């Protein structure tokens, strides 16, 4: 779940969320 | 003193497995029903 942004947090890491519904749409 | 600090409450009920002690103050904080995004925002607030 989603809250906030990246600055807050401390020890935020860069990395990439998939989305199911996305590959769906496009097929 | 040094169990409960450095691996939370697992090693009262098997072998000692260590995690960051803000994370453990978020699982705590899921215990009680309040999510951890609050204790993320609010660490310095907390530990003061
Ligand atoms: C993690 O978060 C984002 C992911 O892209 C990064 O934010 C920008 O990243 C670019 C390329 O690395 C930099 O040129 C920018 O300066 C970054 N900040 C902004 C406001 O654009 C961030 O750098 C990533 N890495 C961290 C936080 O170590
Ligand atoms: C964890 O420890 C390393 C070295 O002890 C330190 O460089 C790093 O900043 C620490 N993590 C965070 C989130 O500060």
């Amino acid at each position: 779940f989603v809250s906030g942004n990246c600055d807050v947090v401390i020890g935020i890491v860069n990395n990439t969320v998939y989305d199911p519904l996305q590959p769906e749409l496009d097929s | 003193l040094a169990g409960t600090i450095t691996s939370g409450w697992t090693f009262g009920a098997g072998p000692a497995l260590q995690i960051p002690f803000p994370m453990q103050m978020a699982y705590r904080f899921n215990g009680i029903g309040v999510t951890q995004n609050v204790l993320y925002e609010n660490q310095k607030l907390i530990a003061n």
